[PDB]
RNA sequence: CGCGACCUCAGAUCAGACGUGGCGACCCGCUGAAUUUAAGCAUAUUAGUCAGCGGAGGAAAAGAAACUAACCAGGAUUCCCU
RNA sequence: AAAUACCGGCACGAGACCGAUAGUCAACAAGUACCGUAAGGGAAAGUUGAAAAGAACUUUGAAGAGAGAGUUCAAGAGGGCG
RNA sequence: GCCGCCGCAGGUGCAGAUCUUGGUGGUAGUAGCAAAUAUUCAAACGAGAACUUUGAAGGCCGAAGUGGAGAAGGGUUCCAUGUGAACAGCAGUUGAACAUGGGUCAGUCGGUCCUGAGAGAUGGGCGAGCGCCGUUCCGAAGGGACGGGCGAUGGCCUCCGUU
RNA sequence: CGACUCUUAGCGGUGGAUCACUCGGCUCGUGCGUCGAUGAAGAACGCAGCUAGCUGCGAGAAUUAAUGUGAAUUGCAGGUUGAUCAUCGACACUUCGAACGCACUUGCGGCCCCGGGUUCCUCCCGGGGCUACGCCUGUCUGAGCGUCGCU
């Protein structure tokens, strides 16, 4: 029963943590074996069971952090994890709006004096 | 010293862990190069500073 | 000539693109030809060699007409091992000996679901290029 | 190891050379407009006297004539199989065939700096409007085209 | 902590503790000596887990 | 007496581990670092020793936030979206 | 004594936004040598260069004249030839 | 805004260059072994073969060292080995 | 892997510079393994005993010790199982070497906690500048309490922490 | 006769030039021109079944998902409903460091809310969230024999 992570996503939030805390006892005995005596089927299994947990810990978060960033999707202020983010000095740049703006005089100077299309003859 | 800081003990512990010879399946590999180890420290010759 | 000035005519780099490579495009530098009745059939000439493809050797001490069979593809060393292509070591126990796959020729393809997908794509670009220029 | 042990000196191990090389050496030269001009008429008339063209090795003993000329239907050939058949008609294939022989490995460091295979010069062809002629010859070693 | 450790030996093998001494090795890890209760037994629980 | 007898009066240390540069060169009595001047708000560095600077700049160590800005740069700092499914 | 307006000035873990530090090859503002040339050496030279401190950007700085001229007048700034 | 500058950074393409006492201090676990209380100073060191086919069995010896067998086109290539 | 003929190009010819780097001789099996009294007989482990191990003799340190335990400093050198290459300036069965495997448990014994000569922030002031001077001196520097009173908790707002 | 002394040659030692190779440097050119309180550059300790060094990574520790590739990795043992490999867009990153409750001894605190001693009941052992300077916009609580006001 290999845990393929596609089909760990739709299930219910609690039911995982039962399954997390069986791969945290389906491991714990593998650091008694290695310490006491032999057995490679015990020894190599170790490195599945690590992964099998880090498979479970990721799903849990993905979906939770999803919950939040759809529970702040329209909001104006919102936590620092869940904002626009790339580069610092890209944050501080001016907005889409604040770079459109036209005063009434330039709205008026571009009104009567925009630039033409024409061609000289020979 | 027998008395010590938590910090200095930790320092001398990283170093033991290190200083001990190679396991030789590391020169049974494909393209390998390492003959033995010359970083090995011995306490009467060289000193750690600290 | 290569004209495109984002490709190099440089020894040293070319060998460093070849001798510091990956374990994925090493599937098609190790490819090998199809025989004289799989050129006539699928419209495919060379092909990547795989796990249970059958094969002749054609060059070295071990050539001749025996359709043996591949046992393993040792990508990290640019070489395949073949069934009875082997030799006797100083304690009696025989080894395998390896052959690079220019010096081989396929004789039965492993025909999966996904293998037939490289066979029927390559019967389009050979046949648009032939048709467009004829 | 390194200590008390020679340091700067064109004699020393490590340590600078005598008069280090500078980018701002004079790498180029110039010539007059009318000596780069004087020297084409000279390279043209000596490529006719036919006793000169032999002494540049070329394989002309069977060439019909002259300074050789051709109808304007060679400007548009895009195929090499047309342009090879064409090179055999006028009786000068033997000069390409001297070029196929001539291909070899070089001597020296040349090699590790990618100037490896070397080879001869052949016939060279002069045209007025490239209508395809570059494609048909450009694969046959030894041939320059030249507007 | 000691305080922390004492409930972790309590809430996985089920067993009640008397005292938990510690130290720290020259290789640099924590090794806790765990005394047990009289009604409990030491060779007996040791089999359950695996150390024999 | 100046030589080797007084070389045997040693049982003490002027410096130790700094905790910024980490460099056994943090002068106890004076309490700044000899390499970096730890208490000082910026660094110490200098234009008279250049083989001094190039033991120790942005290439040298890990680069662990930086080596994945450069990679994130060249398509167009893409954030939020995820590639089309199967 | 109280009540209210202003002016000048406290305090907050009050609500929301900004600065510090790094790299420094090219750019801007400061401060600033002596070897060495003069067959000695003090002015001169090195040179507003070395080292020191400070601020930035994908380039910086400059920029539509309290401008050149002396002509039959050119018409912001930077850059190459002269 | 542009026409200008760019021995640091991210990718690229070349060479009438140097070829392991050269060429960068660095072709290799190098800004690494090691030295100095500290500022700082800082190396040496590339190559079996086509393939490990890296020499079963015997024999002298306590052991390294040997004598014969044997793989290779060759050990007159025997694991720091053109 | 390489060379001749016509032309180009330069980091182009060694005996030497108390020149640079690497390697090797004569001297030479020579100088030498000389400070603080001293050893000998038997056995048993072993392929190898002047040196290790046990037992017996004769000796030295002589309590200001060649005795017993600590602080700086060292950083595992502590302890048993092996090994005989290299190292321990003759030798090794030995070793503080090498290789594997163990070993440092505290309310009551220290650090923490208080100040000493002294180190140093803020207010101020000096400064082109990173910064410097100064420590009670140009400061609105105390965020706490037993009670008097308004109105709100908890457990039968009964009685008190809690604002 | 012999040792020894000198020359030359053959074969052996000792040593690593010369030659031949090159996944490394040097120089010119083009193109883009991106660090940071949302915690940088730099440090420190940790992470493999067998593992010390370079590498890569963070208690999810030689890495987890997803998109692409389509049968390995390999030094020995064991383990096609997608191996291994590149892409990087979803998830995550110990302690220090401008480094941020106070302090550098890995030491002492204050504020709230949660699960256990409970049946908040303070003290007790665990788990979480705030507790640096400077400065701008405005809000709250106030000081002044500063300037006026009306009883």
């Amino acid at each position: 029963a290999k845990i393929k992570a596609r089909d760990l996503r739709g299930k219910k939030k609690e039911e995982l943590l039962k399954q997390l805390d069986d791969l945290k006892v389906e491991l714990s005995q593998l650091r008694v074996a290695k310490v006491t005596g032999g057995a490679a089927s015990k020894l190599s299994k170790i490195r599945v069971v690590r992964k099998s947990i880090a498979r479970v810990l990721t799903v849990i978060n993905q979906t939770q952090k999803e919950n939040l960033r759809k529970f702040y999707k329209g909001k104006k202020y919102k936590p620092l994890d869940l904002r626009p983010k790339k580069t610092r000095a890209m944050r501080r740049r001016l907005n889409k709006h604040e770079e459109s703006l036209k005063t009434k005089k330039q709205q008026r100077k571009e009104r009567l004096y925009p630039l033409r299309k024409y061609a000289v003859k020979a | 010293s027998s008395h010590k800081t938590f910090r200095i003990k930790r320092f001398l512990a990283k170093k033991q862990k290190q200083n001990r010879p190679i396991p030789q399946w590391i020169w049974m590999k494909t393209g390998n190069k390492i003959r033995y180890n010359s970083k090995r420290r011995h306490w009467r010759r060289t000193k750690l500073g600290l | 000539m290569k004209f495109n000035p984002f490709v190099t005519s440089d020894r040293s780099k070319n060998r460093k693109r070849h001798f510091n490579a990956p374990s994925h495009i090493r599937r098609k530098i190790m490819s090998s030809p199809l025989s004289k009745e799989l050129r006539q059939k699928y419209n495919v000439r060379s092909m990547p060699i795989r796990k249970d493809d059958e094969v002749q050797v054609v060059r070295g001490h071990y050539k001749g007409q025996q359709i043996g069979k591949v046992v393993q593809v040792y990508r990290k060393k640019y070489v395949i091992y073949i069934e009875r292509v082997q030799r006797e070591k100083a304690n009696g126990t025989t080894v395998h000996v390896g052959i690079h796959p220019s010096k081989v020729v396929i004789t039965r393809l492993k025909l999966d679901k996904d293998r037939k997908k490289i066979l029927e794509r390559k019967a389009k670009s050979r046949q648009v290029g032939k048709e467009k220029g004829k | 190891h390194r200590s008390g042990q020679g340091a700067f000196g064109n004699m020393c191990r490590g340590g600078r050379m005598f008069a280090p090389t500078k980018t701002w050496r004079r790498w180029h030269r110039r010539v007059n407009t009318t000596q780069k001009r004087y020297a084409i008429c000279s390279a043209l008339a000596a490529s006719a006297l036919p006793a000169l063209v032999m002494s540049k090795g070329h394989r002309i003993e069977e060439v019909p004539e002259l300074p050789l000329v051709v109808e304007d239907k060679v400007e548009g050939y895009k195929k090499t199989k047309e342009a090879v058949l064409l090179l055999k008609k006028l009786k000068a294939w033997n000069d390409i065939k001297k070029v196929y022989a001539s291909q070899r490995m070089r001597a020296g460091k040349g090699k590790m700096r990618n100037r490896r295979r070397i080879q001869r010069r052949g016939p060279c062809v002069i045209y007025n409007e490239d209508n395809g002629i570059v494609k048909a010859f450009r694969n046959i070693p030894g041939i320059t085209l030249l507007n | 902590n000691k305080h922390q450790i004492k409930q972790a030996v309590k809430k996985l093998y089920d067993i009640d503790v008397a005292k938990v001494n510690t130290l720290i090795r020259p290789d640099g890890e924590k090794k806790a000596y765990v005394r047990l209760a009289p009604d409990y037994d030491a060779l007996d629980v040791a089999n359950k887990i695996g150390i024999i | 007496t100046k030589g080797t007898s007084s070389f045997g009066k040693r049982r003490n240390k002027t410096h130790t581990l700094c905790r910024r540069c980490g460099s056994k060169a943090y002068h106890l009595q004076k309490s700044t670092c000899g390499k970096c001047g730890y208490p000082a708000k910026r660094k110490r560095k200098y234009n008279w020793s250049a083989k001094a600077k190039r033991r120790n700049t942005t290439g040298t160590g890990r680069m662990r936030h930086l080596k994945i800005v450069y990679r994130r740069f060249r398509h167009g700092f893409r954030e939020g979206t995820t590639p089309k499914p199967k």
